[PDB]
């Protein structure tokens, strides 16, 4: 939805090491409350 | 040749409306009365033409007004349902609360204990028909009413409890309901009422149901057959119903008076209206409760002027 465009933030860093490279995906969701801007008888 | 009800006097000691009455079988001299003075009074009656002797005990223990009460067949215990969302089990002797039934979320409007004094049902304004032991333990929660539950009664067995344990309730959702408490499920849906059902009672044998309310329609059903029988017009609002232990009479508490009907032969036996002193006619006290005695000869009536008026059947010329 649109709450993803308003509130969550994602960052992807490729960390280069001695074997290979890895993928670091940090996804932080901030607080949305701090967004400043006849009678019948039946029987059973 | 008529069978005449005569005003035998008055029983007064309450501060609020006499909302319930219950008589005894072990001792036919005992009357338990639940009132809107948040107390129940137990009387030992000495029947004279104007006054009645001894007022035995008071049972102060309910925070808000006491709505319904019942005695046991010997007359040793009391069972009071109050607006404090609780029930209580008293000793008619000392006034000792043997147990407090705490479970409901609103005002408890009715209470009745079974034949062998071991299963205690309770109906309230939180549309909940709870079933308790005698020790204070809720073992059943029978929901089903979508409005208030004005009255819950246990139906008198005729086959000596042949595994059939039935209770009948009167909702303000304009329906009567019959529950089987052997598996805890709905067993019958009595539809037919057009307004709020104020009361309901099962006949002595255990096959007739009488439900009336605001419409003034005393509707009779057959519970053993689970089919609608008929309807008797009681005109004004009927607050309490009761079947005679011996006779085939049905006395209803109408906003005008106390209408005693017969079912065989079909006719209105009486319409009991006591003389009031200094009141307008839209200011006259009505019957809010009534209890039949152990032999069908005495009719006790709990009124709204805090006074329990009593009638006795004779035989006229």
């Amino acid at each position: 939805g649109q709450p993803v465009n308003d509130f969550i933030d994602t960052a992807t860093r490729h960390v280069l090491m001695r074997q290979g490279v890895l993928g670091i995906k940090v996804k932080i969701m901030r607080d949305p409350a701090k967004s400043r801007t006849a009678p019948s008888v039946k029987d059973y | 040749s008529n069978e005449v009800l005569v005003l035998r006097g008055t029983l007064e000691g309450h501060n609020g409306w006499v909302t319930s009455l219950a008589t005894s079988a072990g001792q036919p001299n005992l009357l338990l009365s639940a009132s809107r003075d948040k107390t129940l009074i137990s009387w030992k009656l000495t029947g004279d033409d104007q006054k009645f002797g001894v007022p035995v005990r008071s049972f102060k223990g309910h925070s808000h007004i006491v709505q319904d009460c019942t005695l046991t067949a010997d007359g040793a215990y009391a069972l009071s349902a109050s607006w404090d969302k609780t029930l209580r089990l008293w000793d008619v002797a000392t006034g000792e609360t043997y147990q407090r039934f705490v479970g409901h979320k609103s005002d408890v409007m009715s209470v009745d204990i079974d034949k062998k004094a071991s299963m205690i049902i309770s109906g309230s304004r939180d549309k909940t028909i709870k079933v308790w032991t005698i020790k204070g333990q809720c073992l059943a929660t029978l929901l089903g009413h979508n409005d208030w539950v004005s009255q819950v009664r246990v139906v008198p067995n005729e086959k000596a409890d042949d595994d059939s344990v039935t209770i009948i309730s009167a909702g303000n959702d304009k329906m009567v309901k019959a529950w089987n408490l052997n598996q805890f499920q709905i067993e019958a849906d009595f539809i037919g009422h057009n307004s709020n059902i104020n009361t309901l009672t099962a006949s002595p044998d255990g096959t007739l149901i009488a439900s009336a309310g605001k419409d003034g329609e005393i509707m009779l059903w057959n519970l053993a057959a689970k089919k609608a029988m008929y309807t008797l017009s009681a005109q004004d609002e009927v607050f309490s119903l009761a079947f005679s232990p011996n006779r085939y009479w049905l006395a209803a508490a109408t906003a005008t008076g106390i209408k005693v009907f017969s079912l065989d032969p079909q006719y209105l036996v009486d319409d009991l209206r006591p003389e009031f002193a200094g009141y307008s006619k839209a200011a006259e006290p009505h019957a809010v409760s009534l209890a039949w005695s152990a032999d069908g000869q005495t009719l006790f009536a709990g009124y709204t002027d805090n006074v329990i008026r009593v009638w006795q059947v004779m035989t006229a010329n």
